[PDB]
């Protein structure tokens, strides 16, 4: 196995030097061996990527999903953690910043079917791993105006030279 | 157990790679790294250019105030006494001084020859392009003087490449003759400018002032611009050429998308032809007189 | 088909095998500490007058009978034992142990303090920068009382020294991240503490270990946190009434 | 004076900013205070904060972001409170939004929010060699249509009146207004200070001198968002974006024995009180109506 | 019927990331007025529903503890009081029931 | 911004649903009244 | 593969050549072995044809180093920073003077595939072919169904 | 094509769905509140209000009583729906039950479920959702409409 969104939250930064913008905080956390599947996961963790920590709260609350109370649950550890041993004030100050669901060790049984034959059956269990940064949540990114394009189809005009011709 | 040394050594290699790809470390001086000695370098450097340098004048150039202070620094930090050797460095700033004054003035010199309509400020702008820091700076690091140059903080910024290249350019002065370091400022710097337009580097903001006052200047009463060709009125992307009259007579035209940028580059032609920086003017002369 | 998990964790102790164990702990200090001095309020007015601080220090230390049975033990356990030159060598210790906290040097620290005294100067600040200097000391250090506790079942003395130190330290802890989180590193803040040091009687080597940091009840509160905290209120069940205490 | 709008503006500023540095200069050190949570909600809860530093605002942000987003006003234990005012001494603290069982005191603070929004547009809608001079602003009660605001014109204005086209042209820069995202900051200062800061509106003069008669101490609460800097009564919202639907309904030209002044009346909901279309044309009829209630 | 080809990563992607099968936002959160918990518009707030039923969980119980049998059930209105009060004349002769928990603010007289 | 969806009902008191509805039920009668004469206007 | 690969144009560094050529090998680093079999083309070329190369141009600091090392290698630093790095590995004394010589003429710029074999700036002499240069103008320049 | 329809199908059939419902209709009767899924409540609805109906209709009405016997078949409750619910449900005209949907159950069906309540019964009050007061904002700008309205007349 692999262990190392455990680890980087380890990391120690240098001080940060008199006039330095202050850095935002970062912690890391993760839920290992959960009997949820891979990919019903990954769609939960989408559901919440970019969003602040109270959002996907409330909608990991009204979600029917068996991994939404998990994911809650990872979520307020997150939270307690910044909170405790983290220095991190305005607990609400926080947003998801990557949110990922992978595969682990699975299961493998026999699922019979008819006429002597089977077929082999895995038992899925799938890691869950959070990423919080202290701040408020980046702006969604808002489709490309008429205006950009023109701009941007002009600067393609611009930028062409008669190809073989020196 | 796959008994064997070269494919372990080979995948130590290899994840020497990944790890410098994964983490760069940062620069670090080529004195400090292992092949190295400074006077080689110093005479490599005086060879490679064709020149005869002294080398007292080039390690007098090469040293820097930044330096000595890290020395000294250096010297309180570790308690040692130094002051008989390292207060006699001989700090290069009256070299880079001598290098800026005479190179600014035989860039002057070289410009008022060749273009004698272009103006003071056209060629005071010039000289300063040419001693700008980006382009002095890009010379002495394709030249290496940025690793000969003894100084603290290795990137060296461009301030202090500047000072060690005019300095390096007054110790040639000193050491050979005045045509010697004009015949190399030609050949390091005006080079620089080749393909390059008067405009780039003098960046001026009111084209069709400055070619009205150059007319009055040489007797011309006014230009008038006209519309000779377009391509497209209603389209989104026009195309105009509008072109100079000088008594009904055509002396320049320029292209562009709208109106005004057309008349306006048709005003920097004109300005350009004026002042005989044209694309079509004589290359520079490289030779040995 | 058959396969399952392993490599379950749980910690359950049982007293059959701490009591089967071949050979007994080693224990190179005490648990905590016997006699809590317990020094007078009037301390930090007294502090202002030299003389009449050094005369009631050094008046203290002589009428009581504990601490000149424990000081005549502890020469005739080990001999070279002068209570005047103590004091220095208290301060160069705990002056040392500071830098070494300073510098993360976990085996100097291991070597100069005490296993009582390692992990509450160690667990909390494990992750953090600490930035402490020494800059000036307004009061020498002054030995107030000597304790000694001897266990006759191993036969084993342990020599305890509590020293009244008031300091003039800077401070500064950062967090993790580089930011500022506790004080300012230019500060040269005053503090006033009583170190009681450790040292076994027994062993050949016996050296002196701080062991206790004992601080007066009157003492001024520490500094504030630079940050702000919520306290949460009691979490309530759904058939349980909230009560407002006055 | 020969001042150009633009430097009055700035002059506005730097002096206001001089004011919150002396402020925040009278407290040299951090000093900690505890902060009591007395809200239905959770009861109980302790806030350590900073003095003269922290904020309501910032003890809803320690909450959680759902009170940031609902609550609009606090109550510091006697007297309401906006979100961005630093606290002084230990208190307790509760919540007030739109929706609660009286928000009567949240409706007078948008009210005079509306009505301070609508006077910054209207001080800068106009030309520069005109006259423009802000009164006040008149406390209507909730039951009037629309929040009234005094302005005095140049006397050759006294004229003409906006048509439909200049109501719509004021709307739409109060929208834009809207759209950036400026927060209301109150500090307290005095009567002497806050000659110096207005200095040219006699009107705003008359208004800070018989504000201050009736406090004691001198005490003159002044309100500033982005570049604009007025006096009003209480507390206000602490953000402009709260405003969700803003129009600038009518004018009505009051003429006294001494100047006449136009009234302009205005309409404008919340983003949590946003209505119907035909209910928010009903109301902007209701609101067309003359508005007078000064005491 | 059998696959011709296995399906590519790129194709299975597109199929399964389409905003069809994302789970969409919901915008009918909102925090109970009473007890500040969340809860949707058109939905009972769950904390205040789960204390209403354990309130009529034990009311209940101990109705069911006054009846000894389970077809025994009254045939006139009840009434259920909680310590520290008493029967008024409009609740007189009704089945009463009593609890030693205080009256809860959220219940009233009535 | 997160906005919630607001209908018309939800931020109206008990008193005022039946206002709003007879304010418009009454307008629309005099609307369609003042339509049934179109050939005089 | 010029799609797998990167790509450069023709470019001189620092416009070399135009007023005068400047070698831009600027330092040539040797490390070999005295008893390995290996390095007995490098030992053979330190020997014999070292020192005429350093006469022959004197622009190059040449270091020679021998160590208990197994691969000879030639280490050749240039003007323009770039480090080329080659191994001498078991090659006779012509191919080493070869390789050499080949370093010494070399730029030091990458070696990839080169667009266009040539590189003239401002091609443009006596205009630039643009469509309204050849096209005869019509009086007063209208356009062609526009009546003035 | 459901075109027209207004039962919907519950159980293994129509005897099933009937047996159903008046097993909820008995255990509503004899709780006073009771929940279900959503779906199952709303189809009790109607049942509900028309067994008070019956009710009201007297103890002696034969059809009524056959009615009660065939529906509650906790026989104990029939004189308690006689007795009880019918004659406190007098000047009411049809708002004998309430409705509400709770949250979905916290199995792992994730059912839609709802709770039907007789009204003016002895348990404690739902959490209802009650309607903004006329303090609010927009409630106050109404009533300022309505005053003008009033005055206007
Ligand atoms: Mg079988
Ligand atoms: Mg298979
Ligand atoms: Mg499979
Ligand atoms: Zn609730």
């Amino acid at each position: 196995i692999s262990r190392k969104w455990e680890k980087k939250n380890k990391i120690v930064y240098p001080p940060q030097l008199p006039g330095e913008p202050r850095r935002p905080a970062e912690i890391y956390h993760c839920r290992r061996q959960i009997k949820y599947s891979k990919d019903k996961m990954w769609y939960l963790a989408k559901l919440i990527r970019g969003m602040s920590i109270d959002q996907a709260l409330a909608q990991l609350e009204f979600s029917d999903k068996k991994g939404a109370q998990i994911i809650k649950e990872v979520l307020l550890e997150a939270q307690d953690m910044a909170v405790r041993d983290h220095n991190v004030e305005f607990r609400s100050n926080l947003y998801v910043a990557e949110s990922t669901s992978g595969r682990g060790q699975y299961l493998k049984r026999i699922r019979y079917h008819g006429r002597g034959r089977f077929g082999i059956m895995e038992k899925v269990f799938c890691h869950y791993f959070v990423k919080l940064v202290e701040g408020p949540p980046p702006p969604r990114e808002a489709p490309k105006t008429a205006v950009a394009h023109a701009r941007e189809y002009i600067q393609e005009l611009r930028n062409r030279t008669i190809t073989h011709a020196l | 157990a796959k008994k064997g040394f070269r494919a372990a050594y080979r995948f130590q290699k290899e994840l020497e790679r990944w790890r410098l790809l994964r983490c760069p470390p940062p620069p670090v001086r080529r004195s400090e790294k292992p092949n190295w000695d400074y006077h080689a370098e110093i005479q490599a450097f005086g060879h490679r250019l064709q020149e005869t340098f002294s080398l007292d004048l080039l390690k007098t150039a090469f040293v820097n105030s930044c330096y000595i202070k890290s020395e000294e620094a250096k010297r309180q930090k570790l308690g040692i006494d130094k002051e008989a050797a390292l207060l006699n460095l001989k700090d290069n700033q009256e070299l880079s001084e001598q290098g800026i004054s005479f190179s600014q003035t035989c860039l002057t010199q070289f410009f008022e020859d060749a273009f004698p309509d272009l103006p003071t400020e056209g060629v005071t702008s010039l000289v300063d392009f040419l001693t700008s820091e980006e382009v002095v700076c890009h010379v002495a690091r394709n030249l290496a003087v940025e690793q000969l140059a003894l100084s603290a903080e290795f990137p060296v910024p461009p301030p202090v490449l500047r000072q060690t290249f005019f300095a390096v350019i007054g110790a040639l002065l000193q050491s050979s003759g005045p045509e010697r370091t004009a015949l190399f400022i030609r050949d390091f710097l005006i080079t620089q400018m080749t393909g390059k337009e008067l405009f780039e580097m003098w960046t001026i903001t009111n084209p069709m002032g400055l070619l009205v006052e150059e007319l009055k200047k040489r007797k011309i009463s006014a230009p008038e611009s006209r519309l000779t060709r377009q391509s497209g009125s209603t389209t989104a992307l026009p195309v105009y050429f509008v072109g100079l009259y000088c008594d009904r007579k055509l002396i320049a035209e320029g292209p562009g998308e709208t109106v005004l940028v057309a008349e306006e580059e048709a005003a920097r032609v004109a300005l350009r032809k004026l002042f005989g920086f044209t694309e079509n003017r004589r290359p520079w002369d490289y030779s040995k007189p | 088909s058959e396969k399952e998990f392993v490599e379950h964790a749980r910690k359950a102790g049982l007293v059959i095998p701490h009591e089967r164990l071949e050979r007994p702990i080693h224990l190179a200090c005490t648990a905590g500490i016997f006699d809590a001095y317990v020094p007078p309020e009037g301390d930090a007015r007294i502090s202002s007058l030299s003389k009449e601080g050094l005369a009631q220090r050094a008046e203290r230390l002589k009428k009581n009978v504990a601490s000149q049975l424990s000081i005549r033990k502890i020469r005739e356990s080990d001999p070279n034992f002068k209570i005047k030159d103590f004091p220095e060598k208290a301060k160069d210790i705990f002056i040392e142990a500071h830098l070494c906290l300073n510098n993360s040097d976990h085996d100097r620290l291991h070597t100069l303090v005490t296993e009582n005294c390692f992990p509450d100067m160690v667990w909390d600040i494990r992750y953090k920068t600490v930035r402490w200097s020494f800059v000036e000391s307004l009061e020498p250090p002054q030995v107030v009382q000597v304790r000694c506790s001897s266990l006759m079942n191993q036969g084993n003395i342990y020599g305890q020294v509590t020293v009244r130190m008031h300091t003039r330290q800077t401070l500064a802890i950062y967090d993790r991240f580089g930011r500022l989180m506790y004080g300012q590193e230019d500060v040269p803040r005053d503090v006033l503490e009583y170190v009681v040091f450790e040292k076994h009687l027994v062993d050949p080597y016996g050296s002196w270990r701080m062991h206790g940091k004992i601080i007066p009840p009157w003492a001024p509160p520490k500094q504030p946190i630079l940050k702000t905290v919520m306290i949460p209120g009691p979490q309530l069940k759904p058939w349980e009434e909230f009560e407002e205490p006055q | 004076s020969q001042l150009s709008p633009t430097e009055l503006i700035e002059m506005q500023n730097d002096l206001f900013n001089k004011e919150k540095n002396r402020q925040l200069s009278l407290t040299p050190r951090t000093e900690k205070i505890e902060v009591k949570h007395v809200g239905k909600t959770d009861p109980g809860t302790v806030f350590v904060m900073n003095k003269n530093i922290s904020t309501p605002y910032s003890c809803a942000m320690h909450l959680s972001e759902w009170y940031c987003r609902k609550s609009i006003l606090a109550l510091v234990d006697g007297q309401p409170w906006d979100m961005y005012k630093p606290l002084t001494k230990s208190c307790e603290i509760k919540f007030l939004t739109f929706k609660d069982d009286d928000p009567g005191e949240v409706n007078k603070a948008y009210w005079r929010s509306c009505a301070m929004m609508m006077g910054c547009v209207i001080e800068r809608a106009f030309k520069d060699e005109y006259v423009v001079s802000l009164v006040r602003a008149p406390e209507v009660p909730v039951i009037a249509g629309a929040f009234c605001y005094d302005v005095v014109l140049d006397k050759r204005l006294d004229e003409w009146m906006p048509t439909k086209e200049n109501l719509h042209s004021f709307t739409k820069d109060a929208r834009a207004l809207i759209y950036k995202d400026l927060p209301f900051e109150t500090l307290e200062v005095e009567a002497k200070v806050a000659l110096e800061i207005f200095q040219h509106n006699k009107y705003k003069l008359d208004f800070i001198e018989e504000k201050a008669s009736q406090n004691p101490e001198r005490i003159v609460k002044l309100h500033r968002f982005g570049d604009f800097i007025d006096v009003s009564e209480g507390p206000l919202i602490p953000r402009t974006s709260i405003c969700f639907q803003y129009e600038v309904s009518a004018v009505h030209n009051l003429q006294t024995q001494s100047s006449l002044v136009r009234r302009f009346q205005g309409l404008s909901l919340p983003v949590h009180l946003r209505a119907h279309f035909t209910i928010w044309n009903k109301l902007l009829e209701r609101s067309r109506k003359m508005v007078t209630e000064d005491k | 019927a059998a696959p011709k080809n296995r399906r590519s990563i790129e194709v299975n992607r597109c199929r399964r990331r389409n905003p069809q099968k994302l789970i969409k936002v919901k915008n009918n959160i909102d925090v109970c007025p009473e007890c500040g918990h969340l809860k949707q518009k058109h939905i009972l707030c769950g904390y205040c529903y789960e204390k209403v039923r354990k309130e009529t969980a034990e009311i209940r119980r101990q109705m069911g503890k006054q009846e000894g049998g389970p077809f025994r059930a009254p045939t006139t209105e009840t009434v259920v009081l909680y310590s520290g009060e008493t029967p008024s004349e409009q609740d007189q002769g009704k089945r009463i029931i009593e609890r030693e928990r205080k009256r809860p603010s959220w219940f009233t007289q009535n | 911004h997160g906005k919630s969806v607001t209908w018309w009902d939800e931020h109206l008191s008990e008193e005022n649903v039946p206002f709003v509805k007879q304010l418009v039920s009454d307008e629309n009668k005099a609307q369609l009244a003042s339509k049934l004469c179109p050939l005089k206007d | 593969t010029a799609r797998g690969t990167a790509s450069r144009f023709l470019t001189s560094v620092l416009h070399n050549g135009l007023g005068r050529y400047v070698q831009q090998l600027q330092r040539l680093s040797f490390s070999l072995s005295r008893d390995a079999p290996s390095s007995r083309g490098a030992r053979e070329f330190v020997e014999r044809e070292v020192t005429d190369f350093a006469r022959r141009n004197p622009g190059v600091v040449i270091y020679v180093n021998p160590r208990p090392c197994c691969v000879p290698r030639v280490v050749a630093e240039y003007l323009n920073g770039a480090v080329r790095e080659e191994s001498i590995h078991c090659k006779s004394v012509e191919e080493i003077a070869a390789l050499v010589q080949k370093l010494a003429d070399q730029s030091g710029l990458d070696v990839i595939r080169i667009r266009k074999p040539f590189h003239t700036d401002s091609p443009s002499i006596q205009g630039q072919w643009h469509p309204f240069t050849n096209k005869p103008t019509t009086l007063g320049g209208l356009r062609p169904r526009e009546v003035q | 094509i459901s075109h027209g329809r207004v039962f919907r199908r519950l159980g293994l059939g129509p005897e099933s769905r009937i047996h159903l419902l008046q097993n909820l209709l008995t255990g509503l009767v004899r709780h006073e509140r009771i929940e279900a899924s959503w779906a199952r409540v709303d189809e009790l609805r109607g049942y509900a209000e028309k067994l008070i109906d019956y009710g009201k209709l007297g103890d002696t009405n034969e059809r009524a009583m056959r009615m009660a016997d065939f529906w509650l078949t906790e026989k104990d409750l029939i004189p308690k729906l006689f007795q009880v619910l019918a004659p406190r449900f007098q000047g009411q005209n049809g708002g004998y039950t309430r409705m509400l949907q709770i949250p979905n159950r916290n199995e792992q069906d994730r059912a839609k479920m709802a709770v039907i309540e007789y009204k003016g019964n002895c348990l404690p009050p739902l959490p209802l959702p009650r309607r903004d007061s006329n303090l609010t904002l927009l409630n106050q700008l109404l009533q300022g409409l309505r005053q003008d309205q009033e005055a206007s007349s």
